[PDB]
């Protein structure tokens, strides 16, 4: 990106040395880039504009344990460590009949 | 029946914002907001309360 | 700083994303277990009478 | 004026080769607490946090490319590059004291001389980088001579992309990368990646799909083919994108370049000559990391891609036909 001139009306500061010296010599031929004139009847500070943010909204992701879900219910939970190093798992019933 | 506000919510310009309106061309709604996050609390996670 | 501080959010909010991607996981097997031991009810229905 | 020397201290012991692993056997089992970077399952908690794993990102892998100064002329070389393109080292003979000569995809184009509509993208953008063609053809006078008994694919070691280059008006120093991840210098903490102009490139996996296997790995390979074009021998270089191994993608080579074959070999009914069978070469440009995208630009216009991770390992030239 090259930086260009702009004509937003800055708070100038004033230099106890001058300037003004062979100045309409080197707006004919080039002593310095990044040079506009400007006529009398438009020399000013031109009227400030601007665009602006208005906000930065961002969606917060609420995280929802399956502990406090009312699917849990439905299942019986036990913290178990070590899941890795078990192999199978068995559950035997017995069950009487009378007559 | 119903309650709300009777006037309009205020928002002007101060002069933390206005030193970037004329400079910079761009302006920011709520700049003492901004400079409560990046400079003042950077490892502040956004929650929402 | 604001640099420093500003990773250290990016990547706990991909770290937080990492188990609240994984807690989904127990949501969506445990709903996936009900439902390879769910047979309708018009098959079920005459059986349980 | 220390704290700046200061600074050096910090940077430069802080970034070295690690050491080697030696530990006296009178200390003991301390040896097993140096080894750090083998272990890869770290522990996970319920809340998990960078100060729970700031050890674990420490360890990261030991990766430093080798790079290439040249010092070329500045006519060759032309002044303003994309800064990630392939180069080539052409070398004749040891004439100088040390300079060195550099090829552009888009400069090697030039020399060709083949037609606008083999790729008619770069001609019009070549043709402004450069003369009409005899700006860099002053240079090598054998033009006509290395086609004819196909020595061209073997004067060419295919070096990288770019990394830096600082330009004067007589000499342009450039700065190669090759075995890899080239660091970039302007922008701090990022990583040069390959470029190639849209044109020039040639995929080659493409399906409706009508399935192919993933992996880790895709092998970007160069081409040139030597043809003859209004009874004047000239070159065309093209580029491949495959995964396909080195068993397949030489007998997909064949396939796309069919006509170039038939249009040369209908000449060689009424002369034979031993030194024109020799057609095209292969060499291998390293690999690239699966399913990175591809990204579009466009410069000036210019279509250019970019593949981002790119690391380079150079191969053989070996004939295909």
């Amino acid at each position: 990106m090259e930086a260009t001139l702009e004509q937003r009306p800055f708070p100038y500061l004033a230099t106890e040395a001058n300037l003004l010296t062979q100045i309409k010599e080197s707006a004919a031929d080039g002593l310095f880039k990044s040079f506009q004139l400007l006529l009398g009847k438009d020399a000013r500070e031109g009227s400030v504009r601007f665009e602006a943010l208005l906000g930065v909204y961002t969606n917060v992701v609420e995280f929802v344990k399956f502990l406090e879900t009312a699917l849990a219910a439905a299942c019986v939970n036990t913290e178990f460590k070590d899941l890795r190093r078990m192999i199978d798992g068995k559950i035997q019933f017995k069950i009487s009949m009378p007559t | 029946a119903m309650s709300g506000p009777a006037a309009y919510a205020s928002y002007v310009v101060r002069g933390a914002n206005l030193v970037t309106a004329v400079s910079y061309g761009r302006a920011m709604r709520n700049f003492e907001q901004f400079m409560a996050r990046i400079v003042d609390h950077p490892n502040a996670l956004p929650s929402v309360e | 700083f604001t640099e420093y501080a500003g990773a250290i959010k990016t990547i706990t909010s991909a770290l937080q994303f990492g188990m609240d991607a994984l807690e989904r996981g127990l949501v969506d097997t445990v709903l996936a277990v009900k439902l390879r031991h769910a047979p309708p009810v018009f098959i079920l229905k005459t059986l349980g009478d | 004026q220390a704290e700046n020397a200061a600074r050096l201290g910090r940077q430069v012991l802080g970034l070295l080769p690690p050491p080697t692993h030696r530990v006296s056997l009178t200390r003991g089992p301390e040896f097993a607490r140096g080894v750090r970077d083998l272990l890869s399952k770290y522990a996970a908690s319920t809340r998990p946090t960078v100060g729970s794993l700031h050890e674990a990102l420490r360890q990261a892998p030991f990766r430093q490319p080798t790079y290439g100064d040249f010092l070329v002329y500045s006519q060759t070389f032309s002044p303003q590059e994309p800064l990630g393109t392939f180069l080539f080292s052409f070398k004749q003979e040891d004439n100088g004291s040390s300079m060195d000569m550099l090829l552009t995809p888009t400069s090697l184009f030039m020399l060709s001389g083949m037609e606008a509509a083999k790729a008619p993208q770069t001609h019009k953008v070549a043709g402004v980088w450069y003369g009409s063609g005899s700006g860099l053809a002053d240079f090598i006078p054998n033009l006509s001579e290395l086609m004819d008994t196909g020595e061209f694919h073997t004067l060419l070691t295919p070096v990288g992309p770019m990394v830096q280059s600082v330009h004067s008006t007589f000499v342009t120093k450039v700065t190669s990368a090759m075995k890899g991840v080239g660091l970039a210098r302007d922008e701090p903490r990022a990583h040069v990646g390959l470029t190639l102009p849209c044109d020039m490139l040639v995929d080659l996996d493409e399906s409706c799909p009508m399935r192919e296997p993933a992996g880790l790995n895709v092998t970007i390979y160069a081409s040139l083919v030597y043809l003859r074009v209004n009874q004047r021998p000239s070159m065309a270089l093209t580029f491949f994108q495959s995964g396909k191994g080195f068993a397949e993608v030489v007998a997909m080579i064949k396939d796309h370049f069919t006509d170039v074959i038939r249009t040369k070999y209908i000449q060689l009914r009424h002369e034979l000559y031993i030194n024109r069978l020799v057609f095209g070469a292969v060499c291998t440009l390293g690999t690239v990391p699966f399913d990175s995208h591809p990204v579009h630009q466009s410069l000036n216009s210019l279509p250019v891609l970019v593949f981002a991770n790119f690391e380079a390992a150079c191969g053989p030239w070996t004939v295909f036909l």
